[PDB]
């Protein structure tokens, strides 16, 4: 009497991607950009030059007003503004 | 280059004024 033992444990992978690159533009929940806040206020005054300088791109009032003392308001600034906030703290702290 | 600012939050965790310091 001889044995052999046979069973074909068969699970499915997955990999899913994007079919465009379009801005997206979706209603940018609160907590998101309280998201950007922290993130932002960690990155040091050379990149916060830019930060501000994509926000007075957007509010031309803040830019003429302000080019020394700069609030960046997150809530009513729109999520294709903060689209760009979103993937360039992301490529600061990440290899992206 | 310029005077070194810093971040700080305006009152809602949604708001930060970059305050003019002195580096």
């Amino acid at each position: 009497h001889h044995h052999h033992h046979h069973s074909h444990m068969g699970k499915q992978a997955s990999a899913s991607y994007d079919s465009e690159e379009e801005e997206e533009g979706l209603p940018m929940s609160y907590d998101e950009k309280r998201q950007l806040s922290l993130d932002i206020n960690r990155l040091p005054g050379e990149k916060l030059g830019r930060v501000v300088h994509i926000i007075q791109s957007r509010e031309p009032s803040l830019r003429d007003s302000n080019p020394d003392e700069i609030e960046i308001d997150f809530e009513t600034l729109k999520p294709t503004t903060l689209r760009e906030l979103e993937r360039y703290v992301k490529s600061c702290l990440q290899k992206k | 280059s310029r005077l070194t600012w810093r971040v700080q939050r305006s009152q809602n965790p949604l708001k930060i004024r970059l305050t003019r310091e002195a580096p």
